[PDB]
């Protein structure tokens, strides 16, 4: 009982915010993550980084709002408010895109204060540390996102600007420049989000349909009571019901939950190793006997050819100012157009 | 029984089996390091270091054999491309069938520990259980680990005893295995030093010497050895799957920036150096240096050499390739012959134009013309009708200065748009695109191939750890709860300190 | 403890949100951020 | 030589092996088209 | 169409060898007592 | 063809920019993070009924009485993960919400692609931001109309013989 | 009995405060005119 | 800049008048702490 | 010599030991006034 | 269940809003008069609705030299006059 | 070779699919 | 179990399973190489990284 542990004994006590030692990573660098991002999107521009204006107080509202990422000659600069490029000046930094940096480190330190924290009460409690598990599939997509993918890129420019509209522009640049929907591994991401979306509507509508009546009231919430050692629904009538509208059904109601982690943490995974690919360029991008079939065939036409002339689109429209650093001019005539509009 | 993801934990209380499991898997690497280099052997094309190196033809291993001295071959050729000198054993073809004896040692080493598993050394000799004592295991390797590291660095990377190691100039023109000393100033921490990989070796091999001499005479604190729980052979499995995973993300950061260890005529250009123009502006210096001097434009191009122009070419750039775009870089455009000379555009009013290049990002870019202050003189337009910068319109043209069209002007519209198109991608090169059925769409270098798979492997790995780490710390919990779990432990208010029983 | 009744305090303050948020649509369709 | 006390019996029931050859089967499915190119 | 000469072959061994995998522990299984 | 559906929907309805679009992708998120949630607590709180050489889901028999996991360890971790009130302490609730959040979303997104059929776009803030003298400040909402253009321009490339796409 | 200063206390201040004090400075913001 | 002082005159005015309000209870939840 | 860089690398490092430093300060303190009853 | 205070108990009791009601607007109106004397400007470096550009210039002022970017940025702030 | 491949596997997990559905462990009640 | 001559030698090698030294032991002297080690791999990331620019030290391939 030295002053370690007088201090183990604080930080673990029973209060209404557990803290806990995890708690001084993740406290400050969460609040400084999202404080950073309220900050940002009410009064900060980004005017000097990227050409826009970004915050409320230039006249943004919430879908249009975003800390922007750092102009592309920052490189990969951590861009510390004392380092060489802000050199202490706070309205400066927040001008070269700082707050960006700030927001993507400070969160991702409080990502991995979040997982401590996970592992932290699961020990405490005495439960298994399935839930920090499954949360590996955000610090995944977070980390391969905002972290690999611009560090493959040119500079943090190309990362996701923490923004809503912001974020919809990372998703047609993926889109135009990378084919990121024909990438298997974004695919597989897909599945594993609608899985698990499916897979959360379809066990809680079975679980609320085979419900015992255990009550008299006709709003069923109140038949539950928290020490129950029996299941409030029936595991026997939903197999039936499930094997016979569909085929199959669970019957381990462990196996069943397990499936319930294993669907969507998979699909996220899954989809952050096609960003690390799409980090140095390695795209599904093309399928080379389309194109060479194309190439000599001009009557050959696919969904996929006419993806690639839609992708065309969007990089000579986009690029001259989405990237304001290339000094893209491009005539109006080397513009590709369909006939008409 | 087991589940099918379970088998191998069989080994967990069987030091013996374990050391044989261990023994299999080195010998399937050193077998693969065998075959991959004699494959790569089989393949390799040795008789243009200048426009076909190593990095055009999806060589993986060969780089990583010459980067630390291995350069022959016992068929008489060197990578440089030098000619009648002779490599003793350690050609490639001695390095390959050296991992290959090993491999097969290491098998039937890994047959004797399987078959012999119940050894008295695994014994505890006051109890007789499996034993193996972690702590002193990781200060005997550690020692062993820092003698082997500073061997490595104070021996082999000095050419005291051994080869050196691949250096080059800043523009990958004149490189080879040399001796390299040791940089002991802060420079030493510049990745770009080779004289700073010497030092580390030197001076972390000493840490690790010191180090693991430590940790075979210290005992761990019981404070550590209980938190970590250091009986627990999984714990050093979840802690050297962390360790792994930082130094995967290490490598592949270091090959995909560049660095002393990764050099450009062993792993192809970065795509930092297409980004930068970095070729392009040394050759436009080299160029001002002669025409300041009284060469001509046919003489200042003309000494501009070819491997210096062919690096200043996107299709090297390693951010160009394709997930399943598979092979050589020369399966893409083309193995490439000769530079066709650098391409100058002109408009009729004489007024030299500059083609706009392709960034990395685009797989498809528009031909654009401008002249030195970037103001729009010539494109090729898609829509016709009220085109004004058409090279039929400006009366564009394009001489070559130096490579193999030099001298050489074009002034057709048709020839010369073709020239822009490709003056997109860099310096224009001749390809031998029937060799290999090159079907003409870019592949990414080794350096690219390499990034991926270790950046891949580095962020599956964290979930090993994670996972590793979770069944270290909670190896109680890992079938399941404990039936009698206290209510008062996780409701609120009972404890006031959360699951301590003596703060109730 | 208990002076002002608790529906009232979520009355006042479930107001008080709408009266804000309702400002945030006002604004935009005024002054900055309404395209005139 | 005596037998290793440290082998234990393995198990795939049914509902792994359909749920496995499901898994191979559709990223066979979903990777063919990217293998043949 | 001008498809990977390796794509067949790189398709049925990513089917049959975990397949057999499968197969092989799955009727071991069966033929336990 | 799926993926051309939705580039050209984009173009034409810019429905990312509309709410029951994004309703529909905070459902099938939240669907996928709720699933994730309740599948690893579930997981978490699994009562021991087997050895360490056996899968855990053999703890479970099928139509057995007792509950197989502890739910009142479960409410206590996610009850000190965030705070006590954050959590479920009923299984009927914590169902029903999972029953909900996805279902709800997805009926909104459901209805974005239905009244984007009507030509009732997501929201449009092209050019809302203007300086002093009536420049126009881009914003990322300017961003996201250069790429709508560009797949506006290009989508079915011959099809079109006047100036608007009007459906 | 109860005390009014916890930890609860400060993680109540840390996100309201400056939440009320930036409502006030968007609400100010809708009243600003090019 | 005059404008730090107005910016956090209401700041000032509303925390000396909360701890105002206060300080009876503070102290004695102070006390029974020591 | 000390470059700028170097000045503010080692004002990047004692503005984190000084906010280690007094939050740990901190935590200490108000553990050992605050113990728990055993 | 913790020992804290509770949330229902203490919103609606006088004294919480004895404090409060002035706590409360004292920081909505200290957030207002931030934006409305013009010191958000200055603190963040947002440019006003006059200051994007120069009079007749059509240019974005983007940063382009890492570096020497504060110098860059200050330079186009000098351009406004 | 293309076609016959995805066919094949088509054809494959069909087949998986009576087997899982008609052929499946029965679920027992103890 | 089997005894070897390459066992016997190797013997005190694996006979302190377990050992332990009592209470915090040496943690705070592993604490401060952890913070040194801390320190030092901030510095290489800052050279590497260009925020710390030191005499000498040209970050570039031209070296
Ligand atoms: C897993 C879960 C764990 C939980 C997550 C924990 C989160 C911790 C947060 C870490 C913060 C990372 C900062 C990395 C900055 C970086 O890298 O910054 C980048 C710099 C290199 O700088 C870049 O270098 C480039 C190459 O330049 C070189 O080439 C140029 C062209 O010739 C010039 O010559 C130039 O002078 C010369 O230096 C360009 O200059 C770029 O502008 C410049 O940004 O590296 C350096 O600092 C260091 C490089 C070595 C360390 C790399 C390890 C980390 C990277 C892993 C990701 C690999 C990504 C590959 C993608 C796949
Ligand atoms: C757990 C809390 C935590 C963590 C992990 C971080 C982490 C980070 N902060 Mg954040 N920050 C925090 C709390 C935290 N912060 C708080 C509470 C505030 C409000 C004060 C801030 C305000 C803040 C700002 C304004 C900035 C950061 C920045 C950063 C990043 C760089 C920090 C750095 O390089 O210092 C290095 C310091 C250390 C690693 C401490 C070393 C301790 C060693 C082991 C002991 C040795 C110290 C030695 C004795 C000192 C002697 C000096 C002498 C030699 C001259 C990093 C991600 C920067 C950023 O976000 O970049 C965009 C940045 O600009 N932080
Ligand atoms: C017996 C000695 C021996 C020697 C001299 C070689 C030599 C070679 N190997 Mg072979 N190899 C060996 C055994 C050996 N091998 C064994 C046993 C295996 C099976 C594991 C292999 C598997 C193998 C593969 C797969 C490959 C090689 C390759 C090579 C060539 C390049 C080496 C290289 O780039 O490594 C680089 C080595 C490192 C970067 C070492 C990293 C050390 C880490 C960072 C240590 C981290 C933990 C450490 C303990 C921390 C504490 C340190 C302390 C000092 C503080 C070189 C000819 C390459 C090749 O060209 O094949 C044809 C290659 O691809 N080898
Ligand atoms: C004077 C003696 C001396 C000299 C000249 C060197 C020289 C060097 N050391 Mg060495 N070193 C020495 C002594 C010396 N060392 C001693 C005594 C030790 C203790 C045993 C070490 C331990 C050590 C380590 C652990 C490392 C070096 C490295 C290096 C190289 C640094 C440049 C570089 O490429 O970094 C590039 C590496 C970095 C900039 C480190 C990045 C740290 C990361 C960012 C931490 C985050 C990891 C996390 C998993 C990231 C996840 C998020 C991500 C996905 C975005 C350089 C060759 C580094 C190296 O090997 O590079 C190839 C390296 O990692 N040294
Ligand atoms: C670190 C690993 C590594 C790397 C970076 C390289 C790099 C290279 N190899 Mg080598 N090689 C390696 C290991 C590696 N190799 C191994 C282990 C073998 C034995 C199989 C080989 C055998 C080999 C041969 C025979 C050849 C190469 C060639 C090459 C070059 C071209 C690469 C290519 O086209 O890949 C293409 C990569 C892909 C198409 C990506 C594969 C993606 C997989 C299939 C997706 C998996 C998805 C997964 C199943 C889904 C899971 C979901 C689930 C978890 C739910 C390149 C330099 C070629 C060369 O040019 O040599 C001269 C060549 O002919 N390699
Ligand atoms: C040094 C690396 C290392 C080592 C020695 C181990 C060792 C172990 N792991 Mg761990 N693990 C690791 C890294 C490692 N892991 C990584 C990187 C991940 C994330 C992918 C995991 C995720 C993980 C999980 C989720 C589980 C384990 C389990 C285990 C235990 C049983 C393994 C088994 O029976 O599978 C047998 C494997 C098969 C029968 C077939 C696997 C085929 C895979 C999916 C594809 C083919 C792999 C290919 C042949 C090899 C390429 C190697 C690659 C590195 C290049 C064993 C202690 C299990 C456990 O803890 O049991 C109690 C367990 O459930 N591991
Ligand atoms: C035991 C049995 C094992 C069975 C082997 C299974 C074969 C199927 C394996 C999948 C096939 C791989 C597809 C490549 C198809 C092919 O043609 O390639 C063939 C290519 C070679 O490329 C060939 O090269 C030739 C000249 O060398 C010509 O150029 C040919 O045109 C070109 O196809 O070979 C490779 O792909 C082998 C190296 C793979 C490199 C791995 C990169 C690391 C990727 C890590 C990603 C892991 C992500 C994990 C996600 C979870
Ligand atoms: C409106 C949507 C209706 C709510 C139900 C939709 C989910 C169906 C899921 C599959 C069935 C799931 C299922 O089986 O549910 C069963 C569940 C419990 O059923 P009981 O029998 O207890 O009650 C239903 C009746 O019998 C009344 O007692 O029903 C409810 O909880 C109904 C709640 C009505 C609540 C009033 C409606 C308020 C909804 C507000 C939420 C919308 C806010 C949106 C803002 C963006
Ligand atoms: C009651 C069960 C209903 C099922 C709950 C599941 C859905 C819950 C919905 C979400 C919460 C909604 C609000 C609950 C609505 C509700 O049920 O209220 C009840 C709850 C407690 O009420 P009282 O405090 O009056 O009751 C205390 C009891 O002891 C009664 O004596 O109110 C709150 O917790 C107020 C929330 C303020 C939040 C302060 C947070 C401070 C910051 C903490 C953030 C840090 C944690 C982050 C960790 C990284
Ligand atoms: C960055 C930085 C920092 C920090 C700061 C911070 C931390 C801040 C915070 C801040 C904050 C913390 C803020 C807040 C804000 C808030 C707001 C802005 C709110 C709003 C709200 C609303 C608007 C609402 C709405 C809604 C919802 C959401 C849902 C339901 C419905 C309703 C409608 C109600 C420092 C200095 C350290 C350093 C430098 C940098
Ligand atoms: C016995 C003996 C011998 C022999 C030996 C030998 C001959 C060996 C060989 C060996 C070898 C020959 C081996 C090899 C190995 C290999 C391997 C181990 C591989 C692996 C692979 C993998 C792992 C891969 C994977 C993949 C794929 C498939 C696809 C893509 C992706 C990846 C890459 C992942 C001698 C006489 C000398 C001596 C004495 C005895
Ligand atoms: O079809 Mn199918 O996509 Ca409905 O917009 Mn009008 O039309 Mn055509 O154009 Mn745009
Ligand atoms: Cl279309
Ligand atoms: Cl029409
Ligand atoms: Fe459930
Ligand atoms: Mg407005």
């Amino acid at each position: 009982r030295g002053w370690f542990d007088i201090l183990d004994d604080w930080l673990k006590r029973d209060r209404f915010v557990f803290v806990g030692w995890s708690g001084i990573l993740l406290f400050p660098c969460a609040y400084l993550a999202l404080g950073g991002w309220l900050t940002g999107t009410t009064f900060v521009t980004s005017w000097y980084t990227h050409g826009l204006a970004s915050s409320y107080l230039e006249g943004c509202n919430f879908l249009t709002v975003a800390v922007s990422t750092p102009a592309n000659s920052m490189g990969h600069s951590l861009l510390l408010l004392w380092g060489p490029e802000a050199q202490g000046d706070f309205t400066r930094w927040c001008q070269l895109g700082g707050l960006w940096t700030f927001i993507a480190l400070h969160g991702a330190f409080g990502l991995i204060g979040f997982m401590l924290r996970q592992f932290e009460i699961a020990r405490l409690v005495g439960v298994r540390p399935y839930n920090a598990i499954a949360f590996s599939a955000p610090i995944a997509v977070f980390v391969s996102v905002f972290l690999i993918y611009p560090l493959g890129q040119s500079s943090w420019f190309f990362a996701p600007s923490f923004g809503v509209a912001a974020i919809f522009r990372f998703l047609l640049f993926f889109q135009g420049f990378h084919n990121w929907t024909l990438n298997p591994f974004h695919m597989m991401g897909v599945a594993g989000v609608l899985g698990g979306a499916l897979l959360c509507a379809i066990h809680g509508a079975t679980v609320e349909n085979t419900l015992f009546q255990d009550g008299e009231g006709a709003s069923t919430f109140r038949a539950f009571n928290p020490t129950q050692a029996e299941e409030t629904y029936s595991m026997v009538t939903a197999n039936r019901f499930w094997s016979q509208i569909f085929g199959i059904a669970f019957s381990n109601k462990r196996w069943l939950h397990f499936f319930m982690l294993f669907v969507p943490v998979t699909g996220l995974w899954m989809s952050a190793i096609g960003v690390v690919g799409l980090a140095l360029n390695l795209r599904s991008y093309d399928f080379i006997s389309q194109e060479i079939r194309a190439a000599e065939d001009p009557e050959f036409e696919t969904f996929y050819t006419k993806n690639l002339l839609l992708n065309e689109g969007i990089r000579a429209w986009m690029a001259p100012q989405d990237q304001p650093h290339e000094n893209f001019v491009f005539p109006e005539e080397v513009l590709p157009r369909g006939n008409a509009l | 029984g087991l589940p099918w993801y379970r088998v191998h934990t069989v080994l967990i209380n069987d030091p013996g089996r374990l050391i044989a499991a261990h023994l299999m898997h080195t010998a399937l690497v050193a077998g693969w390091a065998g075959s991959m280099a004699l494959y790569e052997l089989a393949t390799f094309d040795p008789s243009d270091p200048v426009l076909n190196p190593m990095w055009r033809q999806g060589m993986f291993v060969l780089p990583f054999m010459a980067r630390l001295g291995v350069t022959g071959s016992w068929s008489g050729w060197s990578i440089t491309g030098e000619t009648g000198i002779d490599p003793g054993f350690w050609s490639f073809e001695g390095v390959a069938l050296a991992h290959i004896v090993l491999s097969g040692l290491l098998f039937l080493a890994a047959c004797w520990h399987w078959v012999y598993w119940d050894l008295e050394l695994f014994r505890d000799p006051r109890t007789g259980e499996p034993a193996l004592d972690l702590p002193k295991m990781f200060g005997i390797h550690l020692f062993l680990a820092g003698l082997l590291c500073f061997g490595f660095g104070a021996f082999h990377l000095t050419g005291l005893f051994g080869p050196g190691m691949w250096v080059s100039d800043p523009y990958g023109l004149t490189g080879s295995v040399q001796p390299v000393a040791p940089e002991w100033g802060p420079d030493g921490f510049n990745p770009y030093n080779p004289g700073g990989v010497v030092a580390h070796h030197i001076a972390a091999g000493i840490v690790g010497i010191i180090a693991g001499l430590f940790h075979i005479l210290v005992r761990p604190p019981q404070r550590l050895y209980k938190a970590l729980r250091m009986g627990n052979i999984e714990t050093v499995l979840s802690s050297s799957i962390a360790a792994v995973f930082f130094a995967a993300f290490v490598v592949a950061g270091t090959m995909w920036y560049g660095s002393a260890t990764t050099p450009i005529e062993l792993f192809g250009p970065t795509r930092y150096q297409w980004d930068s123009s970095y070729f392009q502006q040394e050759i436009n210096r080299r160029v001002q240096a002669s025409l300041a001097s009284g060469a001509t434009l046919e003489e200042a191009w003309s000494a501009i050499p070819e491997k210096l122009a062919f690096y200043d070419y996107i299709g090297n750039n390693p951010a160009k390739g394709g997930l399943f775009r598979t092979g050589p870089m020369n399966k893409g455009d083309g193995i490439a012959q000769a530079w066709k000379g650098h391409a100058v555009f002109r408009n009729k009013e004489g007024e030299e134009l500059f083609v706009r290049r392709m960034p990395a990002f685009f797989e498809s870019f528009p031909v654009i013309l401008t002249d030195k202050n970037g103001v729009v003189k010539a494109d090729i337009p898609f829509r016709r009708a009220e085109s004004k910068y058409s090279f039929e319109q400006q009366g564009v043209t394009v001489s070559f200065y130096g490579g193999e069209l030099n001298g050489q002007t074009f002034t057709d519209p048709p020839t010369v748009k073709s020239y822009a198109r490709k003056a997109i991608f860099g310096e224009i090169f001749e390809f031998d695109t029937e060799t290999l059925n090159s079907d003409g769409i870019f592949r990414t270098s080794p350096r690219g191939w390499f990034t991926f798979a270790h950046a891949v492997f580095a962020l599956l790995f964290f979930f090993g750890h994670i996972w590793h780490g979770a069944r270290t710390l909670f190896r109680d919990v890992f079938s399941g709860i404990d039936p009698e779990l206290s209510p008062e432990q996780v409701e609120w208010g009972f404890y006031q300190k959360v699951g301590d029983v003596t703060t109730r | 403890g208990g002076r002002i009744p608790l529906w009232i305090v979520a009355t006042v303050a479930g107001m008080g949100v709408i009266v804000i948020v309702g400002l945030f649509f006002y604004g935009a369709y005024a002054g900055l951020g309404s395209s005139l | 030589m005596e037998p290793n006390p440290n082998r234990q019996p393995v198990e795939l029931n049914r509902t792994s092996l359909y749920l496995g050859l499901l898994l191979i089967l559709v990223l066979a499915l979903l990777f063919s088209s990217y293998f043949f190119n | 169409m001008e498809v990977n000469q390796l794509g067949l072959i790189a398709t049925a061994l990513f089917v049959l060898v975990p397949s057999v995998f499968l197969i092989i522990l799955y009727v071991q299984t069966e033929s336990q007592q | 063809g799926t993926f051309n559906f939705m580039i050209v929907f984009q173009a034409e309805h810019n429905i990312l920019m509309h709410p029951f679009h994004q309703l529909g992708v905070a459902g099938v998120f939240g669907g996928a993070l709720f699933c994730a949630m309740h599948g690893s607590l579930v997981t978490s709180s699994l009562i021991r009924e087997t050895t360490e050489t056996e899968s855990a889901n053999y703890g479970y028999k099928f139509g057995q009485e007792e509950e197989t996991y502890n739910i009142v360890a479960a409410h206590g971790y996610f009850g000190r993960l965030i705070f006590q009130y954050a959590s479920f302490n009923n299984s009927r609730s914590l169902h029903f919400f999972l029953a909900a959040w996805p279902v709800v979303g997805v009926w909104f997104a459901a209805l974005g692609i239905s009244t984007m059929a009507f030509n009732l776009n997501g929201f449009n803030f092209n050019h809302s931001v203007i300086d002093a003298k009536g420049n126009v400040i881009n914003t990322w909402a300017d961003i996201i109309n250069r790429a709508n253009l560009g797949m506006e321009v290009m989508h079915e490339r011959n099809a079109h013989n006047f100036p608007l796409d009007l459906a | 009995s109860y005390p009014i200063f916890t930890v609860r206390w400060v993680a109540v201040h840390t996100l309201a405060v400056p939440t009320i004090f930036f409502l006030g400075a968007i609400a100010a913001m809708q009243f600003i005119q090019r | 800049d005059w404008r730090v002082l107005v910016v956090l005159l209401p700041v000032l005015l509303a925390a000396g008048w909360a701890v105002r309000n206060i300080l009876p209870y503070a102290v004695k939840q102070v006390q029974k702490l020591l | 010599t000390i470059t700028p860089s170097l000045k503010g690398f080692f004002i990047g490092l004692l503005s984190g030991a000084v906010v280690l430093g007094l939050t740990f300060a901190v935590l200490i303190a108000i553990s050992q006034i605050d113990k728990v009853q055993r | 269940t913790t020992g804290e205070r509770p949330f229902s108990d203490i919103i609606t009791s006088v004294r919480y809003w004895v404090i409060h009601s002035i706590t409360i607007p004292a920081l909505f109106i200290a957030g207002w008069l931030f934006v409305s004397t013009g010191l958000a400007y200055d603190v963040f470096g947002t440019p006003r609705p006059d200051s994007y550009y120069a009079q007749e210039q059509r240019s974005i002022p983007l940063v382009t030299d890492r570096f020497e970017a504060k110098q860059q940025v200050e330079t186009f702030l000098e351009q406004l006059k | 070779m293309e076609t016959i491949t995805y066919v094949f596997i088509f054809a494959c997990i069909i087949a998986l699919f009576f087997f899982a559905i008609f052929f499946r462990e029965p679920p027992r009640i103890t | 179990a089997r005894r070897t001559w390459l066992g016997d030698i190797l013997r005190p090698l694996n006979s302190e399973y377990g050992k332990v030294a009592p209470g915090w032991g040496t943690t705070p002297l592993m604490a401060v190489f952890m913070g040194l080690f801390l320190v030092f791999l901030l510095i290489i990331l800052e050279i590497y990284n260009s925020t710390l620019i030191l005499d000498g030290v040209n970050v570039s391939w031209k070296a």
